[PDB]
């Protein structure tokens, strides 16, 4: 086509969304982790996620106002990941590494899992 | 705004 | 703080974003512009326009599953916002730009009011 | 992946 684009708009909408997010407005589900519980849109959660985007395509499970993690998953591993999807940003520590990237793989989000093999062939 |  | 950035994650989730509303997955809301219809998602409205953020704030607009625009409101102009809206792309062309800029006035979008401004001057 |  013959379209403009502005440059910045991915990005701005992102911003927006995260606003939203912290502001708890038009949150639609909890992903329990354990002991703890995360609000989010499930349109953002399935926009970054395989599993999420898996989960909330199947016709029983898209109506759940709440999810539950396998309990292995590690509630701050999953943290880091959300507020990733959020604002594009991994808070990738030495500490957190193992947790974080166990939490990709089972999320299903191949970039991150990517960024994580990498930084631990580094330490090798 | 830029042409793609 | 030290985190590492994904350039490309907020495009690549507005994509997914615009996949969604193709496959009218998790639509949750129809606009109306006088005998026309479209399907979105709440979230990308509010996080786009700035009339949608006031709407879905509203206590009780929040719940409402169809907004009727105001009969004013060229459906053409409408739908090219809200393609925009999902894909950073705006179909400006001399037969659009005054209903485009008209329509992005009345849903608070400034920066397409902005390049609609700057190419109307240009033909002046 | 970049150092924002
Ligand atoms: O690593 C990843 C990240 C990821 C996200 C999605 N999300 C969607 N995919 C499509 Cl094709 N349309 C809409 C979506 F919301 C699916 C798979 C995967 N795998
Ligand atoms: O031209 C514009 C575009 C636009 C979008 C929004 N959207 C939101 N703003 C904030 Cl601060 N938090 C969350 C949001 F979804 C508000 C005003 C405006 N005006
Ligand atoms: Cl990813
Ligand atoms: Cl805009």
């Amino acid at each position: 086509d013959s379209c403009i684009q502005f440059t910045r708009h991915a990005s701005d909408v992102l911003l927006n969304l995260n606003r939203l997010r912290s502001r708890d407005i038009l949150t639609d589900v909890v992903i329990v982790v354990s002991r703890e519980q995360f609000r989010a849109h499930k349109t953002v959660l399935m926009a970054c996620s395989g599993l999420f985007y898996s989960i909330f395509t199947d016709q029983l499970k898209c109506n759940l106002s709440v999810i539950n993690l396998d309990p292995e998953i590690n509630p701050e591993g999953f943290c880091i990941l959300l507020d990733f999807m959020y604002t594009s940003r991994l808070n990738l520590r030495e500490g957190n590494i193992m947790a974080v990237m166990a939490t990709a793989m089972y999320l299903q989000m191949e970039h991150v899992v990517d960024t994580c093999r990498k930084f631990i062939k580094a330490s090798e | 705004w830029v042409i793609p």
